[PDB]
């Protein structure tokens, strides 16, 4: 009933102003930061303002909600939400019920309420705007509008689910706005219905809002301040679950979502769909209360804590010079030179020119370098028809990519990114033929998968400017850039590649030099557990199903063909040689027997035409039918959860080893690096968070991770034994 | 144990087709009343006060079929107001479950004479018109891993290795044995033609039958969004691809129909001068996985044979509803059922599957075929959604 | 041969129709919550021995369609062999499910069966299923369909039950229900409803108005041609005295109930204590225009079937659909006033159609044990003119 939490004290965030017409202007200006956010201060501040709008309603004709910041209103207090324990469900429920009670009063005041959206209105901010009767957005660079709480394992618990279903129906609200937390530019926001009007600048917002209140009261006095769903003849778009047109396809919505998530344990889209459908069956207030319960179900959960730790806290520290050297200034980059025009080098030239840099794309012949720039043309021709870029913009993009085969065309290059074959001699030869033509103060980067950077750095004169800049195919999609630090690599170079990573719109992690680095080494334990399971006799279909239901983007056998089993065998030949001649004994992984068995059958992967799958006419066909007879598949039928856990634990344990060996310097880089680089499932929050935030039938936390690891060690092998650092 | 339950009459209507059907203009309440009036015509001197209940299976108790359609049948037919009337819904075996409950009511000794059967006018009340406790609950639908009946049958055929030609062979076989049964006059005394309020004929035959079916005709048919494949394979992770072999010609037909069975004790029949036509030996209920949805009959048939103290060799006639050809083929292969004892007079692929009434229709079919062959025992069973099963064993008197 | 025993009998609180606490709760959730409670009371129960789950539901559409009994089996995680069947005998659906379960136990072809009902009337109002006496004017015109409310008024008119007479019974039920709650009678059987987070939703029958006065009951106003249709059949009465209001009629509420019924062998095999024995069941009825009448021949039948008379029964429990129905039942069989609906009835707590027969069944199971008494008789009136009755004996 009350608009307040309690039923010394928080600060105040809302300014009050009542003009001579009777229009109140609520300006949100939280003094504890540059962005209005949903916290104790706002809840108590809006509580007072809503109480005052009721007490003085005789002398009030309309309300205008505005912001004094760059942004309108952005999100909530993650520092407080990430601490909600299962025993805090009552307080979480009462909070969002209080937050929505204020908006419900503001919404049913009998007077028009207009949102003066200046900057970004994301999450809790858009939920305030949706409580208004009319929304005006200033079309300005940077402004965004959306409800992205699903990307943190939450749901729009401030009426976002209940109101968007009221505005667009169950299907459109779930697909477009809710289930993926889509952010919208103000132009697209007006196109879909989240925003009603647009203005040129922010100075016109408040005056255009009062002009709308004036016309609305004069032209539509009966329905002024009444939302469409608060009218007698309201009909939900697309129908309600009782209407037969929707009840025919509604039972298919959960199964379609189960297909989208590939059976992964992510609870937020499931809860959003339930709250939406259950809400459409009842009145607005009962629907809003159901929305609160599903919100308290997610905030007190473990997956939401993993996502909030990874995509909020961990990502903020990385993007704020967390791993970047401190006392290093900037050094802008003029022209880029890319050695090699494969799907890697041609993709590096695309993202470098998509950011605005001039690129020189060298290969062996002009015939191949022109096919390297042809990788950027196809990604531009597709962007023209879909409508993301313009014609004058796509022409200026490809014009920065000058393909060549002449080593002399690298004159005037201050950033070198090599992407040729993984051969230490070839890289020594390639960098030796280029180090004297480029600038003296250039960056010499090497897109390397496994070869140590210290060894590669011997074949150049200035070893300070030699560094590993590991990209991921396809470069136009993968957002991580693994930056490797050789022994002779200088801190000054770390920053220049760090800043280059942010310039192309990518996320950096700093890694110390060692074979496998962090991404390739950890993803090796992922494919090795699946190949071992295949040799042990597990069904190939069950293996891929376990990899998809675990949360990975690509199943492991499918990924092995993309990685090419010729490269996998070579890595074992080198790793076996670096221990035998070093005066030791090599314990070969059981997956190596499966690797060589496929090589012997002439099935090295997708590059050579046939691997674990078959590949007719480019696209991938089904599994190779002879795979079952080759490995006696079916004789081993372990639990699916054991297959899933063996893949998750192999990477989680190997990640802890990298943190032990000093390969990674922070848990934040371990999480984002695992998620964005090798595709570790987002619901885990990273292969390091997977340990401390583990949950299963055994228990919760690091203690339960160890217990489940020892359970796998008893039945599968020693490699699932936790290191001392976790004991 | 206590009292023994006997079948005294078991009739049904012709099954009118869905598209341009002859029974589409007939309210389902009238289909039941018509069978009630036929029982009166066969026994004019019966004291209807002894009838203590009317139990009708109905999977979609909505619209023309809502409001306890069994009670409306008691009142509309002018039956004694003390004769009760109750609708039940166990999906596909609602018809047989009604007969089973009627027999179990007589066995308990607290009911003498009971009418039982089912009704389903699928051309007027389509499947799913009742909504669904799970259909509108996405939180439950998500967790229970729900897969429709058709995709389970495609999966059953994929696992057990039944090709498109294999299931189309059984479909042709059912179309033949049904046409042979109609020509031989096997159904003439139990299929009661539907007539209007003026006595004019509306339908006298199962008009869904396609008696001129050929192996080539079934091969030309096509298999019937959603994502239920990705859901089914998430549970059966060892299966790569589902082979969609089922079409509109190898699956049961959408039809309208009704069925009525009169069940009572031996004292009830002797008191009313009724000749027992068969005896209910045993019933049972079991099932298997809910995603495959259709492997329910297998443990239900074993549990009813184990209860009656019989084996597969002791059963003269097997009657399994032809919801999908792969389900019958699996049931045949698993129990090693002789092909000369299984659905000998055709099944739902030829004549139709009026959900709530199918159980009582195929029960009355075996009561007649046992007398015509002068055989001893018959076993009737049906698959059900969620992985349910209901089996019944009868013995000719 | 086999005897049927009641091992557990629980129910949810009954949430009212207007601004009710259970309006946001799916009727499927109500049944699952009762299943989770039976598991808590017997965690080492082998659920594979449960062969069927029989639920009564008068309006099986929307949230209550698609065989809600089967959904309670799958959603709760019970074995897929546990059956699941929904039935509908109007107001007796709850008691019919219990009786049918007991009859399936006696036949020997069922070992352990759950039985009960569910009716979320605030989400699925009665009549949502349609019916063959509204969409078919030909049969409606012939059977002389008259609602239950008018038959109750007609019963009071014929029997001489004044407006003060029926309101006196309404006050009597409100008092006896408040006394039973405060006395802790319902503490063990009424299972409070909670959400997905364990937060409390409802823990009491909120339709109760325990501060009711006879002065306030007389302030109430009573509840299409049905008056003339009824008198066409009952031509000896000139006018129908409308005496029933929302204060002396049953309450429209949400709720569910569950009963565990099985054989003595199944009870021993699973370590369950039998709380009562189902002696006999019976069905009958009377005229379909006055409708409600029907319990009286159904009660005489179950008494004659068990070789018992009125003087052999310790407690009588008849559903308080309308006040005149209970007063007519009490007048006919000459029920002592202190034996009838001793812990209150539907007038105070509610009548969730599909589950009511199973709620009053469990209410008598508790009161027999609380008083250390022998027998009790449970019955309900039904639309269309039916009626079912059950006699239980304490063990
Ligand atoms: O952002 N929040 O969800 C939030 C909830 C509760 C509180 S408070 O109860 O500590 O005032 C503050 C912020
Ligand atoms: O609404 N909320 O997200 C919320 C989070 C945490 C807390 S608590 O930890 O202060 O109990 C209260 C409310
Ligand atoms: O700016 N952001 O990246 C952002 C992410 C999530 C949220 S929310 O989940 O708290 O609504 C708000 C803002
Ligand atoms: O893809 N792989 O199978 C793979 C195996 C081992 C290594 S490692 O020796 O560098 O750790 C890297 C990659």
């Amino acid at each position: 009933s009350s608009h307040h939490h309690h039923h010394s004290m928080p600060d105040n965030t809302i300014q009050w102003d009542k003009d001579a017409d009777g229009i109140v202007t609520l300006t949100m200006d939280d003094p504890s930061g540059s962005t209005n956010v949903m916290n104790e201060a706002y809840i108590e501040s809006m509580g007072k303002a809503v109480d005052r709008l009721v007490a003085e309603k005789d002398s009030i004709t309309g309300v205008v909600v505005a912001s004094a910041k760059k942004t309108f209103f952005a999100g909530g207090d993650v520092k407080t939400m990430i601490q909600a324990r299962p025993e805090d469900a009552g307080d979480v429920f009462n909070t969002v019920e209080t937050i929505k009670r204020q908006l419900r009063t503001l919404e049913t005041l009998g007077k028009p309420v207009v949102a003066a959206i200046n900057g970004a209105a994301l999450g809790g901010g858009l939920e305030i705007a949706l409580a208004c009767h009319h929304r005006i957005a200033a079309d300005v660079k940077g402004s965004q509008l959306g409800l992205p709480e699903v990307t943190l394992g939450l749901l729009p618990g401030g009426g976002g689910v209940t109101r968007t279903v009221r505005m667009f129906g169950i299907q459109n609200a779930f697909v477009s706005v809710l289930a993926q937390g889509t952010r919208f530019k103000p132009a697209k926001a007006k196109e879909i219905g989240l925003v009603d009007e647009l203005v040129a600048t922010v100075e016109e917002l408040v005056p255009a809002a009062k002009a709308w209140i004036k016309e609305e009261l004069k032209a539509n006095p009966d329905g002024a301040g009444v939302q469409p769903w608060d009218k007698k003849g309201y009909k939900m778009p697309g129908g309600t679950p009782s209407s037969p047109g929707l009840a025919a396809i509604l039972p298919s919505f959960p199964s379609n979502l189960r297909k989208q998530l590939k059976g992964a344990p992510m609870p937020a889209p499931r809860a959003i769909l339930a709250a939406a459908v259950e809400g459409a069956q009842v009145d607005f207030d009962t629907a809003s209360r159901i929305e609160s319960r599903y919100f308290a179900s997610l905030v007190t959960g473990q997956v939401a804590k993993n996502m909030m730790q990874a995509f909020f806290f961990d990502l903020q520290a990385i993007n704020a010079g967390g791993s970047r050297p401190e006392g290093i200034g900037k050094t802008p980059i003029k022209r880029i030179g890319v050695l090699g025009a494969g799907m890697m080098g041609a993709g590096i030239a695309y993202v470098s020119a998509k950011a605005g840099y001039e690129v020189v794309l060298k290969d062996v012949s002009l015939e191949a370098a022109a096919k390297g720039k042809g990788y950027s043309e196809k990604l531009e021709a597709k962007a023209l028809e879909r409508g993301r870029t313009t014609q004058e913009r796509s022409d200026a993009l490809l014009a920065r990519i000058t393909p060549t085969a002449d080593a002399a065309d690298f004159k005037g290059v201050d950033f070198v990114i090599e992407a040729v074959f993984e051969n230490q001699e070839l890289k020594h030869k390639v960098f030796g033929e280029i180090e004297d033509i480029v600038e003296p103060n250039a960056i010499l980067g090497s897109n390397t998968s496994t070869l140590p950077i210290t060894g590669l750095a011997t074949g150049v004169k200035r070893q300070e400017d030699f560094i590993g800049i590991h990209f991921f195919s396809p470069v136009d999609k993968m957002p991580l850039v693994e930056i490797i630090k050789g022994e002779k690599t200088s801190d000054e170079a770390l920053a220049r590649v760090f800043d280059y990573t942010l310039a192309i719109g990518k996320t950096p992690i700093v890694v110390n030099d060692s074979r496998g680095f962090f991404t390739s080494r950890v993803i090796g334990t992922f494919v090795n557990e699946a190949l071992a399971m295949l040799g042990e006799g597990v069904e190939p279909a069950s293996i891929e199903q376990a990899g998809s239901q675990a949360g990975y983007p690509a199943p492991p056998l499918q990924l092995s063909d993309e990685l090419n089993l010729e490269l996998m065998h070579k890595i074992a030949v080198a790793t076996r040689k670096g221990v035998e001649d070093a005066g030791g004994t090599y314990q070969p992984h059981p997956a190596e027997a499966v690797v060589e068995k496929m090589i012997e059958l002439g099935r090295s992967g997708r590059l050579k035409g046939a691997g674990f799958y078959e590949y007719a006419d480019g696209k991938r066909s089904g599994l190779w039918p002879g795979l079952r007879e080759t490995f006696k598949s079916g004789s081993s039928q372990p639990p699916l959860q054991d297959m899933i856990d063996r893949m998750l634990f192999a990477e989680a344990l190997e990640t802890q080893k990298c943190l032990d060996e000093g390969v990674l310097t922070s848990t934040a880089d371990a999480n984002i690096g695992s998620i964005m680089g090798i595709g570790f499932p987002p619901w885990t929050g990273g292969s390091a968070q997977f340990i401390v935030g583990y949950s299963g039938p055994a228990g919760t936390g690091k203690a339960a991770f160890v217990a489940r690891a020892r359970e796998l060690a008893a039945a599968y092998g020693d490699r699932f034994l936790p290191p001392e650092s976790l004991l | 144990m206590s009292e023994e339950a006997f079948i005294y009459e078991a009739i049904r209507t012709p099954r009118g087709k869905q598209k341009n059907g002859s029974l589409h203009e007939v309210k389902p309440l009238s289909l039941v009343v018509g069978l009630i009036d036929e029982l009166r015509k066969r026994h004019p001197d019966l004291d209807e006060n002894l009838i203590s209940d009317v139990i009708l299976g109905c999977v979609s108790p909505v619209g023309d079929q809502g409001g306890d359609i069994a009670r409306a049948a008691v009142l509309a037919s002018g039956m004694p107001v003390t004769s009760g009337g109750v609708q039940l819904n166990r999906f596909c075996a609602s018809g047989l479950e009604a007969v089973n409950t009627a027999a179990q009511k007589v066995r308990s000794g607290w009911d003498d004479l009971v009418l039982a059967g089912g009704v389903e006018s699928m051309s007027r009340v389509p499947m799913g018109s009742d909504g669904g406790a799970m259909g509108l609950d996405p939180a439950t639908n998500y967790d229970v891993m729900f897969v429709p009946q058709s995709i389970g049958a495609d999966l059953i055929a994929t696992i057990e290795g039944f090709s498109r030609e294999d299931v189309d062979a059984y479909a042709l076989r059912s179309q033949q044995k049904a046409a042979e049964a109609w020509s031989g006059g096997y159904f003439a005394k139990s299929v009661v033609p539907v007539r209007d309020q003026n006595g004019l004929l509306i339908l006298d035959h199962d008009e869904h039958m396609r008696p001129d079916t050929t192996k080539e005709g079934l091969a030309k048919l096509k298999p019937a969004l959603g994502g239920f494949d990705d859901v089914a394979l998430q549970k059966y992770h060892w299966v790569e691809k589902i082979n969609h072999v089922h079409t509109g010609g190898n699956s049961s037909g959408i039809v309208d129909g009704a069925a009525l069975v009169m069940i009572g004790s031996a004292a009830a029949g002797k008191l009313q001068g009724l000749t027992p036509r068969a005896r209910i030996v045993a019933t049972a209920t079991s099932g298997a996985d809910p995603v495959i949805m259709l492997t329910g009959p297998t443990p239900a048939t074993r549990k009813v044979l184990d209860r009656a103290g019989l084996t597969v060799d002791d059963i003269d006639l097997f009657e399994l509803n032809e919801a999908f050809a792969s389900v019958v083929l699996k049931f045949q292969k698993d129990l090693n059922i002789p092909d000369e004892k299984l659905n000998v007079n055709g099944g739902a692929i030829a004549m139709g599957h009026p959900l709530g009434a199918t159980g009582a229709m195929i029960l009355g079919t075996m009561v007649d075929e046992l007398e015509r062959r002068n055989a001893r025992r018959a076993l009737i069973t049906l698959c059900i959604g969620g992985g349910m099963g209901v089996a019944t064993i009868i013995e000719r008197v």
